[PDB]
């Protein structure tokens, strides 16, 4: 059976761009602390240069229907097309939202996309829609599907802007197809998994593998 | 085609605005459809250029 | 089955609409009765 | 014709604008629609026209 995305799953929002007649895969990323705006980390050249995947991981905290979201705002579940999802940055724990500020010189109607400290408001919620009619509203979102995200607050698609030389992500009225590639679904207790930060101890010697202190003469 | 655009905009105005007050349902639907099809706003309001 | 799924989604949406309100008015009750009668007929069809 | 089309479009959007009583009641849909209209039409452009 095809894998179905579920809440509490780490995912990376991925888009494809053609630069110099070459397909380039980019993942939505954000630092969170010191920079709330989202950029795009290329991942096609992974064999030669590792991507900074630490900041590209988002957790599907919660998925709701539109009416349920309206009621909740007024006051594991499989993702279904048409529902509203709440993406929380794994590192900073700030929620992906459609910012009111805009810095896109090319597009006047576009808005910046960035992280938000709190989940309050309708800016943090995004609605998934099928990219093609092969899927229909109410169908479970299969892993590897192409979907378009529409901001609830601004009614703007999550867009890849190639107008300028740089590739940038913004909320505009032009739609971009996004792939929600799973990173992890559920880790059984006590087992190591990729993307975990850990210390490598020398057996049980209490010795750990480490680089030299800061300002060392070996340049660390 | 500004002339046809104006005619259809006039019809949409009559559809949304009634007796000096806006009809909320029709206004919301019309706004959503217009934003979904940005070319309705005309070349000037088109975002990219 | 597809029509039943559509009807279930509509009923769930309508429940979400009325969840906040303390009491369902007569029009809401009537729409509930119509939707649930249609759902009962569909369930009987599947059973047969 | 171009000016007539743009005037008709702005008129239609203004009509689609939510009502003041809804805005005071703070209805989410009304505030969202007003924000969308404000984003579409800058105030400086209206003042200059």
């Amino acid at each position: 059976e095809v894998q179905f995305l579920r809440t509490d799953d780490e995912v990376v929002l991925q888009c494809s761009a053609t630069v110099l007649k070459e397909q380039l895969k980019l993942c939505l990323a954000a630092e969170g602390f010191g920079n709330r705006l989202c950029f795009l980390e290329p991942t096609s050249n992974a064999q030669n240069v590792p991507p900074d995947l630490a900041i590209c991981c988002f957790i599907l905290e919660q998925s709701l229907s539109v009416r349920a979201l309206q009621e909740m705002l007024a006051n594991h579940r499989t993702l279904l097309y048409g529902h509203a999802i709440l993406l929380r940055h794994a590192h900073s724990r700030m929620y992906l939202s459609c910012l009111t500020t805009s810095r896109s010189m090319t597009d006047k109607l576009a808005f910046d996309v960035g992280l938000q400290e709190d989940a309050t408001g309708e800016a943090c919620w995004w609605t998934m829609h099928p990219a093609s009619k092969q899927r229909s509203e109410g169908e479970k979102v299969r892993v590897g599907d192409d979907l378009i995200l529409v901001s609830v607050s601004s009614e703007r698609y999550l867009h890849l802007s190639t107008a300028s030389g740089e590739l940038q992500v913004d909320a505009s009225f032009m739609q971009t197809l996004w792939n929600m590639n799973p990173i992890c679904s559920g880790c059984e207790e006590g087992f190591v998994t990729g993307g975990h930060v850990l210390r490598l101890f020398h057996g049980h010697m209490d010795e750990c593998l480490t680089i030299s202190p800061s300002d060392s003469d070996d340049q660390r | 085609n500004p002339c046809g655009g104006e005619r259809y905009l006039d019809f949409l105005r009559f559809a949304v605005f009634v007796n000096g007050e806006s009809v909320e349902e029709n206004a919301n639907v019309v706004v959503r459809l217009l934003i979904r099809k940005p070319e309705c706003f005309g070349p000037a309001l088109r975002g990219e250029g | 089955v597809d029509y039943l799924l559509r009807l279930q989604e509509s009923i769930s949406d309508f429940y979400w609409y009325y969840s906040g309100k303390d009491v369902i008015e007569e029009q809401g009750k009537r729409n509930f009765s119509k939707a649930m009668s249609v759902a009962k007929q569909v369930f009987n069809s599947l059973t047969e | 014709a171009i000016m007539s089309f743009y005037a008709a479009l702005i008129d239609l959007l203004g009509r689609c604008a939510p009502e003041t009583h809804l805005i005071q009641a703070g209805k989410g849909e009304a505030l969202r629609i007003r924000a969308i209209l404000r984003s579409l039409v800058p105030l400086d452009d209206l003042v200059g026209i």
